[PDB]
RNA sequence: GUGAAGAGGGAAACAACCCAGACCGCCAGCUAAGGUCCCAAAGUCAUGGUUAAGUGGGAAACGAUGUGGGAAGGCCCAGAC
RNA sequence: GAUGUCGGCUCAUCACAUCCUGGGGCUGAAGUAGGUCCCAAGGGUAUGGCUGUUCGCCAUUUAAAGUGGUACGCGAGCUGG
RNA sequence: GCUGAAAGCAUCUAAGCACGAAACUUGCCCCGAGAUGAGUUCUCCCUGACCCUUUAAGGGUCCUGAAGGAACGUUGAAGAC
């Protein structure tokens, strides 16, 4: 699922 | 009571102590003169 | 040939009663340490608790050296947060006088199974009388 | 060691008495009794006490002048009575005496009421002062620093408890 | 100072003369009888055992039938001990009723509280409810978080959680004296007690004074 | 130089530090570093001192009739402090 | 060859360089009320308006509306502005 | 703060005493002998035959089945079970 930018 | 590292005699009637390890300065005319070092 | 080991059904076991009125705590702790372990018999055994039998009379009258009469600081944690307890050495001869000896001896003693069973034949009292005079303790001086 | 080498004199009608390091001193005034510490070496070979230090102690010279002063005072304290004269200061400050307890106002909302030891007597020639006396210096001093305890001086004014041999550095309160 | 053992009849109000309505609990106190002394030469305490009320003697095992006929005393429903101070002593078999409390001002009850069963976080330790709209997914009334992440690594002992709660020994304290009723063996005491109606009660002077 | 590519003993645990390079076996001995009151193998060892702070078992400028030792100086039984 | 962010919600726990309560020394401390320093961590330690905000400003309270650590505590507990 | 020397004085301190806070140990409430260091007190129950050799805290047959508990049933302002 999740994101890190 | 002012507490500093830095203990002396500020006039003639002061006098240094050690009462419980720490010293500790005692004046007879004048109570701001007394002093504890911590 | 193989080299001896004690057995711990055919050792042979002695009582002492020994006073520690005026003794030093750390002093006295390591010689009770040392005879609860056996390690002053010539059979010796690091896995057979070959050690003797001692009571400790006059638990309250032990001396200790110093001003740590009262710096001495025993420690112990109930096990939730927080809960750190302190307790100096007036205060465990005030409350407790016998844990003082069993506590010093305790952390002198090897640590598991065989540790714990060296320290079960230690048997402190604070008075200076004890109940056991049926197994005729001899007098041991320290 | 100066006080330590200066002997004290046990006059007549004065009785003493040494066993081991326990001192018994007696005399008209009543009796007093101490244990010296094991550093300190007093005798009674002669008509005045003499002390010196136990072999073996560092702090016995030091030690040694300490039992000096206490038996010198404890033997005046059997021949005479220690005496201690307190003044109170106040517009509304009064003190009575009922004997062994002394009753004080000092413009509390409750009234002050202080019990003496055994060795002690208290009296009142008048209202706005007390007076102290007892054969030991140590109780009696400790009495009435607990009698000038219950109102220190009053720096800018004086009002209070107080020695009646005090000194008081008054203090102008600030101007404007 | 010795108490003694009543049941919780009901509750009621009482009315005074000055317009005040008193709730008070009924607490009916029969005979107390002492079934045996402790004594410090021989158990290292001061107290006496006591029992009230009556059971069906089918149902009295000898070895507590043999304690009973020890004492001289009739079977109770149970058995209580109250410590004994320097002043007091007493005697097997002696009876006390509730005059006891004729004298006392203040008493000090204890019993088992009613037992809710297995009590969720909010209803056992006040805990506040999540949003119950505004997207909240099926967390309205959990507990939330337990703990701190890595650093602690764990729950600390005495974390509040769902639990049993109620059916315990529980002491109110501090409750006023209304009335003793000596010709019925009644007890009214101000306020409420904790267990429900028909439970075992234990009355004692305030301690706290 | 060591690790990397190096085991063993020591530094409580701790590739790189100290000691020292494991061909295999032994229930023999002597040693290195480091240690010898107990955990835990070996000194509750023999002398002469220091420390009272558990310093030793963390930290500076600076402060203090702490206490031990050493070399000088002023005043002083013509009476000093 | 994966340790999911800011803030909010819920639940917290510790430190003391202490905001309130407690005990004191000084004060250019008359009193009331303060200033400063020392000891003290047992308990307690706001609701709202605006903004996603923490923060901040403002309104009105309170004995006080403490400062920090805990993956700028806490998404296999919620939320997703 | 008392007395008081080292230091003729002074000095709350080195010997010896006194007071001193919501901190500390108790006091109040709850759990609690798995406290294996397994505690104490008060009651209750069981007072038979034999047999074998590996002859010892030995095994086995017959007789016996106590105190009490459990199970089942009617159920509880006790309870997920
Ligand atoms: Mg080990
Ligand atoms: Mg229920
Ligand atoms: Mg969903
Ligand atoms: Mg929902
Ligand atoms: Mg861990
Ligand atoms: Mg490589
Ligand atoms: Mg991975
Ligand atoms: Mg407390
Ligand atoms: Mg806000
Ligand atoms: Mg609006
Ligand atoms: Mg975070
Ligand atoms: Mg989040
Ligand atoms: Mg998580
Ligand atoms: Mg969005
Ligand atoms: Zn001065």
């Amino acid at each position: 699922m999740f994101k890190a930018f | 009571m002012k507490v500093r590292a830095s203990v002396k005699k500020l006039c003639r009637n002061c006098k240094i102590v050690k009462r419980d390890g720490v010293i500790r300065v005692i004046c007879s005319a004048e109570p701001k003169h007394k002093q504890r070092q911590g | 040939m193989k080299t001896f080991t004690a057995k711990p059904e055919t050792v042979k076991r002695d009582w002492y009663v020994v006073d520690a009125t005026g003794k030093t705590l750390g002093r006295l702790a390591t010689e009770l340490a040392r005879r609860l372990r056996g390690k002053h018999k010539a059979e010796y055994t690091p896995h057979v608790d070959t050690g003797d039998y001692i009571i400790v009379l006059n638990a309250d009258k032990v001396a200790v050296t110093g001003n740590k009469r009262t710096d001495k600081v025993y420690y112990h944690h109930t096990g939730h947060i927080g809960g750190i307890k302190q307790a100096t050495f007036e205060e465990m001869i005030a409350r407790r006088p016998e844990r003082v000896i069993e506590i010093a001896v305790k952390g002198m003693l090897p640590k598991g199974p065989l540790g714990r069973a060296m320290f079960r034949k230690l048997k402190v009292y604070a008075g200076n009388e004890h109940n056991h005079a049926a197994q005729q303790p001899q007098v041991l001086d320290i | 060691s100066r006080v330590a080498k200066a002997p004290v004199v046990v006059p007549a009608g004065v009785d003493v008495k040494i066993n081991g390091q326990v001192i018994t001193i007696k005399g008209k005034n009543g009796e007093l009794t101490r244990t010296l510490n094991d550093a300190v070496e007093v005798k009674h070979a002669d008509n005045t006490l003499t002390f010196g230090p136990r072999d073996g102690y560092a702090d016995g010279w030091a030690q040694a002048g300490t039992a000096r002063a206490l038996l010198n005072s404890m033997v005046i304290g059997v021949t005479e009575g220690f005496t201690k004269k307190l003044q109170l200061v106040g517009v509304g400050y009064r003190a009575a005496v009922k004997g062994n307890v002394i009753n004080l106002s000092l413009g509390f909302s409750h009234p002050v009421d202080h019990q003496l030891p055994a060795g002690i007597t208290a009296e009142c020639p008048t209202q706005t002062e007390i007076v102290l006396k007892g054969a030991d210096k140590q109780v009696i001093g400790q009495v009435a620093a607990d009698l000038r305890a219950y109102r220190r001086p009053e720096p800018y004014k004086g009002k209070g408890v107080r020695y009646a041999d005090e000194v008081v550095r008054t203090k102008e309160a600030k101007k404007k | 100072m010795i108490g003694l053992v009543g049941k919780k009849v009901g509750m009621t109000r009482i009315f005074t003369e000055d317009g005040v309505s008193i709730p008070v609990t009924v607490i009916e106190v029969e005979a107390n009888r002492v079934t045996q002394v402790k004594d410090l030469a021989n158990d290292g305490y001061r107290a006496i055992q006591v029992t009230t009320g009556a059971k069906k003697a089918n149902r009295v095992t000898k070895p507590e039938a043999g304690h009973f006929a020890k004492a001289g005393v009739e079977a109770g429903r149970g058995l209580w001990e109250f410590r004994l101070a320097e002043g007091e002593e007493f005697t097997v078999g002696q009876s006390i009723s509730v005059e006891l409390f004729a004298d006392v001002k203040k008493v000090d009850v204890t019993g088992t509280s009613k037992g809710k069963g297995f009590a969720g976080t909010v209803k056992r330790w006040n805990f506040r409810t999540q949003d119950a709209t505004h997207g909240n997914s099926l967390s309205h009334r959990v507990p939330g978080s337990i703990g701190q992440n890595q650093t602690p690594g764990k729950v600390f002992k005495g974390k509040k959680m769902a639990g049993q709660m109620g059916n315990e020994r529980v002491t109110v304290q501090s409750l006023d004296v209304v009335r003793v009723d000596a010709e019925r063996n009644l007890l009214l005491v101000k306020g409420a007690v904790p267990g429900a109606t028909g439970s075992d009660l234990i009355v004692k002077p305030a301690v706290k004074a």
